[PDB]
């Protein structure tokens, strides 16, 4: 789970 | 599970691509996983369109060249009914008008499966039984930018604050002993000139290094 940052 | 896995050797992986100056790594990670699952289903390796995902998946919560998430991309392909080929919908590294064409679709998915968060053994079971797996990682370091060879290990890596999507295409180990000097085989989207022909070996079973098993998933085809 990782919505802290978008995966640019 | 096998001591090592390398899906590139079985025809599941397209040549390395380059996102250039666009924050679309999430789109390349998603197309890489869908390319592997479509090949597992049909025996045909077809390069898929990242630009279709950049231009069309804002409703699902992606932001094109400003970032996005692989699970939101697999959601778009499910809701949309298809995804165009790379050849038919070329990559230009800028946000453009959605030009999805159903007649050019070469892939579909019914949703996706998530790997248990933070579990490197669950990720190892998915890589071994399914094919390449989308994963997020902490790539925010000059050690990664200038990585060239060997097992990558960065003390300053985070397992929870991740900024880049990549594709785990296998795992392996150095030497005779399969239980030490382990690594994840990771395909990047910075071109074949970056890293080791566009790939990087990330330390494996070293406490989820750089977050590789924190937010892993794959499409259901
Ligand atoms: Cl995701």
């Amino acid at each position: 789970g990782n919505y802290k940052e978008a995966k640019k | 599970l096998p001591k090592s896995v390398d899906w590139r050797k079985k025809g599941y992986v397209t040549p390395v691509k380059n996102q250039k100056q666009c924050g679309s790594a999430w789109a390349f990670s998603a197309t890489g996983a869908l390319e592997g699952q479509m090949f597992r289903k049909t025996g045909k390796l077809v390069s898929l369109s990242e630009q279709n995902l950049v231009d069309c998946s804002r409703p699902q919560g992606n932001q094109g060249c400003n970032g996005g998430f692989m699970a939101r991309a697999f959601q778009y392909v499910k809701e949309n009914g298809g995804l165009d080929s790379e050849e038919s919908y070329p990559y230009v590294a800028v946000d453009e008008i959605c030009k999805y064409r159903p007649e050019n679709s070469v892939a579909q998915d019914t949703g996706f499966t998530v790997v248990a968060p933070g579990k490197e053994k669950a990720l190892m079971k998915a890589v071994a039984t399914v094919g390449p797996i989308s994963v997020a990682m902490d790539a925010g370091h000059s050690s990664f930018q200038f990585y060239k060879s060997g097992i990558y290990f960065e003390p300053d890596c985070s397992s929870k604050n991740l900024d880049h999507g990549v594709l785990v295409v296998g795992y392996g180990f150095e030497g005779a002993n399969s239980q030490n000097s382990k690594y994840w085989l990771v395909k990047n989207s910075w071109g074949p000139e970056w890293g080791s022909n566009g790939y990087v070996k990330i330390a494996k079973d070293k406490n989820n290094h750089c977050g590789i098993a924190t937010a892993a998933s794959y499409p259901n085809v």
